[PDB]
RNA sequence: GCGGGGAAAGGAAACAUCUUAGUACCCGCAGGAAGGGAAGCCAACAGGGACCCCCUGAGUAGGGGCGACCGAAAGGGGGAUAGCCCAAACCAAAUCCUCGCGGGACAACCGUGGGGAGAUGUGGGGCUUGGGCCCGGGCAACCGCCGGCGGGCGGUAGCCGAA
RNA sequence: CUCGGCUUAGUUUUGCCGGGGGAACGCGCCGGCCACUGGCCGGCAAGGCUAAGCACGUCCCGAGUCCGAUAGCGCACUAGUA
RNA sequence: UCGUUGCGGGUCCGCUUACCCGCCGCAAGGCGGGGACAGCGGCAGGCGGGCUGUUCGGCUGGGGCGGCACA
RNA sequence: GGCUGACUGGGCCCUUGAACGCAAGGGGCCCAGGCGGGAAACCGGGGCCUAGAGAACGCUCGUGCCCCCACCAGUGGGGGCC
């Protein structure tokens, strides 16, 4: 429903078309540490069929995009769908660095928290500081789930 | 005497209402389901079963229960099963220089109409005719020879 | 709904535009590489599936650059009749996707060509990407899809045992749980 | 045999549309055959039921300076008979390749360890009698891999054969 | 869908190539000899494979109302030779 | 004329990244100029013996000119 | 002086075309419909007679409560006979 001419209308300098706000290196990090905690304790999914069938049913709490993915359109689509899902997202470097996050062999370009075991409060941290960065950069807020 | 399918030849409007019966591919899943049995029991039975018509006809239900009750009573042997006993596929070399990919298909006609009225099996078709001199090909101006010589010998 | 179905959006209305501001910038790259490139994935990775791409050892995905327009028909130089002295409007029977399988497979050679698809236009060049498989490769030899390309034999007594056996149990079944049912 | 490029002479009692002819010829690519093949079919309210090839439909419909001339298909009779898979839905690395060692008909495969592919999805599942998904019951389960052991037959030299 | 072209029996109706425009989603889409509307009927394109039954003759075997050294293959022979 | 053809500002002005032109550079890329024009593909009109195919009838005090005694 | 027969639908015959095959064109004799002139008879299907004349395909017009267009009906359109 989220128009794409209208969404990805401003496309920052020296990223891909679909990273619509920066996320500083201390918050992706902070992110990969939620994601690693979710993995040992709660629960997540890695793949981007996965997660972005994850979001759809709902099942989704927090999403993590990787910027170094080589054909966009692979990953384009879930931001979108965040957004009208109304599920925080954020950017993180390095794919192979997020499916080391998800504890796989291969790189991630994307990843999703089901259920944050022991991460529940660092969580809704890092959302809080998503979330103002997604007012400076003038997007709405999305709240926690 | 494994019993062969029997079924009727489509009435055309110019048949004007004389129909006849004809030897069909095989039996209906109708007619197996009379008698009780699917299409993988029947091809393993050796019977001929065609899952694509939907006709039912008594005959063929006869026919095969009466063939079915000697098989089970051991009075006749059913042949070997309808299903394929070989597996050849052979290695394709140059399938995009012969046109055998998708796009080469889509050239050749096969996507959009039948093979028999592709323009390249016309062309073969025409040709093998010629080189034979076949039906129609062993006279050029056949028609137009037939159509002088009727007026000539009906005016 | 898979992940697929959404990237299928920006070859569909809604993402083309944004897609097509993503290929202006792409195409300025893409025309300067060399006309037939070999990539480490392919650009529209839902039709690639669709079209029988996995990345496995042994599959090539080539990326392959030509001039569009009518094909370079010759004004003959001899003579002939009017209706066969035309330039303007002949083209092949060939298509432009047609021609880029066969100079991929040129450049690939041994190789075989499994598919191709278009990836985009600009005012002189089409891409296209097309997918081609090693048939020396054990993991494509096994390959249910790949076998159809790279060859298959299943010896006949294997298929014969098996079926004469089935038979043989499936009249041993039916003597016992039909022929009463059949009779009356 | 398959894909592509592709004439003219002659005929039309001249000749250009046309035909010759998608031929001659050229370029490229396979197999012992190739191509085709499993209904977004044909029919007409009655029904056929993948495909190829043969006989016919038929020089009929139709195309055409409606001239020369060109020219089906459905249907019927035969040869033969065979049906399946990839992707997706759903699960999410349960997967595949290679190599070393031990076992294992010299095989498949099994155990183990290293490497490679693989979340941009290996694998499972699915193929119109649509499937996925949920529930219940039953084996005649189903589906694949290897071609070891034994036997028979035939071929690639020959032997016997009446008066 | 539209324009140009080659082809086709395909004719306001065959297939395809090139230029330009360009869908929907199973409550959908496609076909039923001009187009549209309604009914009825038939199906599910734009992915891959598939034995048998059919072409051919370097070659092997058999036959012949075939020719019989100017015939018959150009060559019955140190013939594709001089 | 359709497409390539994009970005601003009020049919017009501007811009550069497209595209084109030249220089340096193995390449990577850099410099300068032009610039959504040009060039290029499709379609359409004009000029077009540059090139291709053809036709240039008959009667006839021989053919030709003439005439039509060609209806 | 009065009119439009330079008429509608058809047939047979003569000539072009001798005896002896063979277009178009032209003329004659009529039947039916409905007319004009005339008291009536009778005449009128152009010009007192013998010259002024054109196939196929295509297009156009006139005509019919007309026929057909692909499973059925309708609408637009196309074709058909004279
Ligand atoms: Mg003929
Ligand atoms: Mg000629
Ligand atoms: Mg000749
Ligand atoms: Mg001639
Ligand atoms: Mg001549
Ligand atoms: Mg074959
Ligand atoms: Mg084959
Ligand atoms: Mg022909
Ligand atoms: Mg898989
Ligand atoms: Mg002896
Ligand atoms: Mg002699
Ligand atoms: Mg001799
Ligand atoms: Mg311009
Ligand atoms: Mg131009
Ligand atoms: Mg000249
Ligand atoms: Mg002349
Ligand atoms: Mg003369
Ligand atoms: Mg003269
Ligand atoms: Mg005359
Ligand atoms: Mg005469
Ligand atoms: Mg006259
Ligand atoms: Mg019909």
């Amino acid at each position: 429903t989220i128009d794409p001419k209208t969404f990805y209308a401003n496309p920052l300098p020296g990223k891909p078309f679909y990273v619509r706000f920066e996320v500083p290196s201390d918050v992706a990090e902070k992110a990969l540490e939620i994601l690693s905690i979710a993995r040992q304790t709660g629960k997540i999914k890695k793949g981007t069929n996965e997660t972005t069938k994850a979001v759809e049913r709902g099942l989704a709490k927090l999403v993590l995009i990787a910027e170094d993915v080589d054909p966009p359109e692979v990953v384009a689509h879930l931001p979108l769908l965040c957004e009208e899902k109304k599920v925080p997202y954020v950017y993180v470097p390095s794919k192979e660095k997020l499916g080391k996050a998800a504890g796989i062999n291969v790189a991630a370009a994307a990843a999703v928290v089901i259920e944050a075991g022991q991460a529940a409060g660092e969580l809704e941290a890092l959302v809080n500081k998503i979330n103002e960065i997604r007012a400076k950069h003038g997007l709405n807020a999305i709240p926690v789930r | 005497m494994i019993p062969k399918p029997v079924v009727q030849v489509p009435r055309s409007i110019k048949s004007g209402g004389v129909t006849k019966w004809k030897e069909g591919r095989g039996f209906s899943l109708g007619e197996l389901k009379e008698v009780g049995l699917n299409a993988e029991q029947a091809r393993l039975l050796g019977l001929p079963v065609d899952t694509r018509r939907d006709s039912v006809w008594p005959q063929n239900v006869e026919a095969l229960r009466k063939w079915l009750i000697e098989v089970l009573e051991g009075k006749a042997t059913p042949p070997e099963p309808t299903l394929p006993k070989v597996v050849k596929v052979k290695r394709k070399r140059g399938r995009a220089f012969r046109g055998l990919t998708s796009a080469g298909r889509r050239s050749r006609g096969l996507i959009s109409t039948r093979f028999r009225e592709t323009h390249n099996y016309k062309f073969k078709k025409k040709a093998k005719e010629r080189r034979l001199k076949k039906r129609h090909e062993a006279t050029k101006g056949l028609g137009n020879v037939l159509r002088i010589s009727r007026i000539i010998n009906e005016s | 709904p898979s992940a697929y179905q959404y990237m299928a959006m920006w070859y569909r209305k809604v993402g083309r535009e944004v897609h097509e501001r993503l290929m202006r910038s792409v195409l300025i790259k893409w025309r300067k590489e060399p006309a037939i490139v070999r990539v480490e994935r392919p650009f529209r990775l839902e039709r690639a599936r669709k079209l029988g791409y996995k990345p496995k050892q042994g599959v090539v995905v080539a990326r392959v650059r030509l001039i569009r327009g009518p094909f370079n028909r010759r004004r003959p130089d001899s003579g002939r009749r009017p209706k066969r002295m035309g330039v303007y409007g002949i083209t092949a029977w060939k298509s432009w996707r047609q021609v880029a399988e066969e100079r991929a497979a040129r450049k690939f050679p041994g190789l075989e060509v499994l598919n191709s698809y278009w990836v985009a236009d600009d005012g002189i060049y089409r891409y296209f990407e097309v997918i081609l498989i090693d048939c020396n490769q054990p993991t494509i030899q096994r390959d249910p899809l790949y076998s159809g390309i790279c060859g298959r034999e299943v010896p006949r007594r294997r298929l014969a045992r098996r079926l004469r056996e089935r038979q043989r149990k499936l009249i041993e079944h039916l003597k016992k749980t039909l022929l009463p049912k059949l009779k009356g």
